[PDB]
């Protein structure tokens, strides 16, 4: 049971972030020294808490995604927010970049060493987005073996490049990874531009906050804690360090930042005829990112519409196919908004910042309630220490990278906060009649067919 | 709870509304379509940026000329298996390139007694030669080395007959290609006849055998009709010149030699060095190193130094201190003989640490030159100033690019703006941050107006800005 579970989570967990963050955690990391150190970090605390996330999963069963527990522990007012932050600025600005990033990366092999128009890119992205938007809505029966192919052309990709790499590092290649050739410091290490290289390698590791809906609903976890974390996060780490070090290889330092793309110039820089063959299964595996992340931000809107909140009208089923044809207009406006207005990496940063508040809130929830818990049952092991460990690290990460830059993380935290006037405004002023209450059935049809 | 009812909202689906649903379908491809189409437009009448022009090894980074091992180690340590230990140091220069000395066999102008394939023990062997070539391979530093009849006497190429002189050599380029070093420097071109067929011929043989290696050729001429009779024919040849050796000390003579110089070549390839193999302190002012270090490590083509050049060591301030092997200082005990003398703002260890010497400038440009594209292999146009100012700008086709400023009077210069002499693509602009000075005394990083250029006598100014289109 094990071979299919792994299947899945590593289908989350591998995304396009093994692409654009490399150059901007080695133009942050300072040199070539602690690049590895951070990626392999970066598993860690994601094992970490995984685990924390897996004990939560194997306890008290309530379903409903996510947002589900932080709304039953700790008030439904966290769970709101995080709901609402989630619909607003985790899933449409993570789709934001992985459309983006497959325009970048399309539009780099006719540009090898030039600046493409940002107009072209834009528009590539928006077409790319809209697409994969139709291909989600209308047909269901056949999406999810397009998205399986797209995967399939993501891990044909990953291999061919661990075999070049592989194959490489024989020919005496101690070139760009030895400390005599691996720690010249360009610029000056820093630890708070270590902890904004991190956030990409964070961005990189993105999906395990996925992992929870089918890892119980599924064949019973019968005590089995340790297959759904040491099956998945040892092999990854080391698999993106060693794609690290398969890059540094075949690259000199200088090289790998001074451009738009990682990839690319990786296969121009040897071979020949393979630098035609990877760039684009490297859309193809963009592709498959982009309409998983669609898959779940829909199972996402289903959950939040079961629960009343999140307005009710949305998400329901149109004619026979039962598509959620009103959820997926929704999704591309606030993206459309970020093709209009928007960059990357600042974009990155915002995104990872986000996320980790997120799982940090779910996990100081969680401590809390195990303070306050001595009933029910637990069919997990108990842990103890790797979550308080978990807890002063992330308190340490948020209060130590605050000082970066106020102008993303103001804003973040002013629509962080944004969410409660209409949260009270809601729950305590819906009761009123009103004619717009009243009405708002009518545009049933009004909106869609 | 505005769930509507299934049979309601079928009741409610009209065949008029399928089509205009329909019709909505349709327009919604159509600006997918509009979309794709309009990239496709954008993406095919966009401006193709150039390529890249695969220059060789040589015309990035600078140049390094060592005259004698002895005098750049010191008495005792001047033994040629000592040469790996600098290695370390060289390499923190950032300079791409070495050239050896006249390490063969040769007493006083004796054709008999010299022979051109044999090292002469005084220095090392071959083993040790072969592991310097080892050592140096293993960085990034290329080895040249050169041959000469004579580095001892005053006749110095062989003023006997042609053809014996000739035999010996002609085969010492194979065997040292075999060797395995690359490239060669001639000195003492105008004491040769039928030189230019002569070195036609060693040209023609180094390019037959490979394309990496060169040919350095030096001459001590300072007429610009003797330079072009030298380059009538050999085009691709490096040479170094006595060309800027002359006075000067304005900036209005300095950009009428560089303009005509660059002019009558044409726009290829070519060195700008200012001496022979002297050092740039003893033919020069010394209040002048500090901005022509950035002259001559801006211009188009490799800039050849002499050993000793990047702390600005002089030959005639010390006594007892023959002007043509200068002794390389490390530390205070690099002199014995007249202790005291030295001090900590000329060795090696003392300039390191402050950023406003010779050294940390020679480093600082020395970073800018290898790492960088558009003062490697752009463009070079002036403008026409009006009083004795240096004022150019480099640039490639789309990559950010740079502006030099300097002055050579002795009194205040204004801005000397001039403009309207370029393409719409090669603009400036009213905005540049500062990179570089030679001396300290703005700030790095901040922008300017580019009409309000107060400069000090003796100083020139390193600018920067992004690429605008
Ligand atoms: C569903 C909805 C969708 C919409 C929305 O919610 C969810 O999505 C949210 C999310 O997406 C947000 C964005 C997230 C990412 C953010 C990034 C942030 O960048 C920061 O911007 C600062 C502005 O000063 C600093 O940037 C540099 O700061 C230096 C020092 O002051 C300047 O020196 C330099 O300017 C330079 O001047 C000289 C020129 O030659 C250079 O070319 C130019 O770079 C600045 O760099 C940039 O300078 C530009 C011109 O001055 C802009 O200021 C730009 O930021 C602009 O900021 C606007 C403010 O909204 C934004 O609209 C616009 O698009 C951005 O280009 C800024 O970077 C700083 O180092 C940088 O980190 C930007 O400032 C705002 C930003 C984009 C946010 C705007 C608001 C959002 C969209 C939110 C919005 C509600
Ligand atoms: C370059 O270096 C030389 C040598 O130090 C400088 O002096 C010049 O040396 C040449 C040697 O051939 C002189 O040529 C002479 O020609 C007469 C013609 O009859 C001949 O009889 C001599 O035996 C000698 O060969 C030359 O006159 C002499 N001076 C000049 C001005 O060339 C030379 O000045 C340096 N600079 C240049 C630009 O050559
Ligand atoms: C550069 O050298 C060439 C050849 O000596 C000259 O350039 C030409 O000069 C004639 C006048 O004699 C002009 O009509 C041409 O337009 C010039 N062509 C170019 C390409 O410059 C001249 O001596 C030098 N050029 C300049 C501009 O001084
Ligand atoms: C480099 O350091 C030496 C150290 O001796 C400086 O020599 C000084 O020269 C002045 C000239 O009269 C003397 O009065 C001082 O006594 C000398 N020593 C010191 C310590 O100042 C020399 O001037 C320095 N070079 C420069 C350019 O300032
Ligand atoms: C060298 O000279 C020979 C003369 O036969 C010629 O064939 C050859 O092309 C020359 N080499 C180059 C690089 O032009």
């Amino acid at each position: 049971g094990l071979l299919s579970a792994c299947t899945i989570i590593i289908g989350n967990i591998i995304g396009s972030g093994i692409f654009i963050s490399p150059k901007g955690v080695l133009e942050h990391s300072g040199s070539v020294g602690l690049a590895l150190f951070v990626w392999v970090l970066g598993g860690g605390v994601t094992a970490l808490g995984s685990l924390c996330y897996a004990e939560l999963g194997v306890a008290i069963p309530k379903s409903g995604g996510d947002y589900a527990y932080v709304t039953e522990i700790f008030g439904g007012l966290a769970g709101f927010l995080l709901l609402w932050s989630a619909v607003l600025i985790m899933y449409p600005t993570s789709l934001a970049v992985i459309s983006m990033t497959f325009s970048n990366y399309v539009l780099q092999p006719v540009f090898p060493n030039c600046i493409p128009p940002t107009t072209a890119s834009r528009v590539l992205s928006m077409a790319c987005l809209m697409l994969l938007t139709w291909v989600n809505s209308s047909s269901v029966r056949w999406a999810t073996r397009i998205q399986d192919m797209f995967t399939g052309g993501k891990l044909l990709a990953l291999s061919l490049i661990i075999g070049v790499g592989l194959l490489q590092i024989f020919q005496g290649h101690f070139e760009e990874l030895r400390p005599s050739n691996a720690f010249a410091f360009w610029m000056t290490p820093s630890v708070g531009h270590l902890a904004l290289a991190f956030l990409q390698g964070s961005f990189a590791f993105s999906g395990w906050n996925f992992l929870n809906y089918v890892t119980e609903e599924m064949v019973d976890a019968r005590k089995n804690l340790p297959r759904a974390i040491f099956i998945s996060i040892p092999l990854v780490t080391f698999v993106y360090t060693f794609t690290n070090i398969a890059y540094f290889t075949a690259m000199s330092p200088q090289e790998l930042l001074s451009s738009n793309a990682v990839a690319v110039t990786f296969g121009e820089k040897l071979l020949g005829y393979f630098s035609w063959v990877m760039p684009v299964s490297v859309a193809l595996s963009t592709f498959g990112g982009i309409n998983g992340y669609l898959f779940t931000y829909s199972r996402l809107c289903f959950s939040g519409a079961r629960e009343g909140h999140l307005p009710s009208l949305l998400a329901m089923i149109h004619v026979r196919h039962c598509t959620p044809i009103p959820a997926l207009l929704v999704c591309c406006g606030a993206t459309a908004v970020i093709m209009l207005v928007g960059d990357t990496y600042t974009l990155i940063n915002y995104v990872s910042f986000i996320n980790y508040l997120c799982y940090g809130v779910t996990i100081l929830g969680l401590l809390l309630l195990r303070w306050r818990r001595p009933a029910l049952h637990r069919p997990i092991k108990v842990n103890l220490l790797i979550p308080v460990a978990y807890l002063v690290f992330w308190a340490f990460l948020l209060v130590f990278s605050f000082i970066s830059e106020p102008m993303v993380c103001g804003v973040g935290v002013i629509i962080i906060l944004t969410g409660v006037p209409i949260f009270f405004l809601g729950v305590f002023w819906r009761s009123k009649p009103k004619c717009v209450h009243r009405l708002t059935e009518s545009m049933t049809h009004w909106g869609q067919e | 709870t505005g769930l509507s009812k299934e049979e309601l909202l079928k009741v409610a689906g009209s065949p008029g509304w399928v089509r205009t649903r329909w019709a909505l379908l349709l327009l919604f491809w159509l600006g997918w379509l509009g979309m794709l189409a309009g990239a496709v437009v954008i993406i095919v009448r966009a401006p193709r940026c150039r390529e890249l022009p695969a220059q060789k090894w040589w015309h990035t980074g600078a140049l390094y000329r060592i005259g004698d091992l002895q005098a750049f180690q010191g008495h005792g340590a001047g033994n040629l298996a000592g040469l790996k230990g600098r290695l370390d140091y060289l390499s923190s220069l950032k300079v791409k390139g070495l050239v050896l000395g006249p390490i063969h066999k040769n007493q006083k102008d004796d054709v008999a007694q010299t022979d051109l394939l044999q090292i002469d023990p005084n220095f090392g062997s071959k083993e040790d030669f072969d592991s310097l070539l080892q050592s140096a391979k293993k960085k990034s530093i290329r080895v040249i080395l050169d041959l000469t009849p004579n580095y001892r006497g005053e006749n110095s190429w062989f003023s006997t007959q042609v053809d014996t002189v000739a035999t010996k050599v002609k085969d010492a380029l194979e065997f040292w290609l075999q060797a395995g070093v690359d490239g060669f420097q001639v000195r003492d071109i105008e004491n040769l006849k039928d030189a230019s067929s002569f070195l036609a011929e060693w040209q023609n043989i180094t390019k037959g055998f490979s394309e990496d290696r060169l040919l350095i050729a030096g001459t001590n001429s300072s007429d610009l009709q003797q330079i072009l009779s030298l380059l009538e024919s050999n085009k691709d040849l490096l040479l170094t010149s006595s060309y800027l050796s002359d006075s000067g000390s304005t900036g209005e003579h300095t950009k009428s030699l560089v303009t005509q110089y660059l002019n009558a070549t044409g726009n290829r390839w070519c060195s700008w060095s200012l001496s022979q193999a002297r050092l740039l302190t003893s033919f020069l002012p010394a209040q002048l190193l500090r901005l022509y270090q950035l002259m001559l490590f801006t211009l188009p083509g490799t800039p050849v130094f002499s050993y000793g050049d990047e702390i600005g060591l002089d030959a005639a301030a010390l006594p007892g201190q023959p002007m043509e092997a200068p002794v390389m200082l490390w530390d205070e005990s690099s002199f014995p003989d007249i202790p005291g003398a030295v001090s900590a703002n000329m060795t090696v260890k003392g300039q390191s640490e402050d950023p406003g010497s010779l050294l940390s400038l020679f480093r600082r440009l020395s970073d800018q030159r290898s790492k960088e594209r558009s003062l490697l292999h752009g463009d070079f146009h002036a403008f026409s100033a009006g009083p004795g100012l240096f004022s150019y700008i480099r640039h490639w086709d789309q990559n950010e690019r740079f502006l030099v400023v300097l002055n050579f009077g002795d009194v205040g210069l204004s801005a000397g703006l001039q403009a309207s002499d370029l393409p719409a693509s090669a603009s400036l602009p009213a905005k540049a941050d500062l990179l570089l000075s030679t001396q300290p005394g703005r700030e790095e990083g901040s922008p300017l107006e580019l009409e309000r250029l107060k400069l000090e006598p003796h100083e020139g100014l390193l600018l920067r800005f992004p690429y605008a289109a």
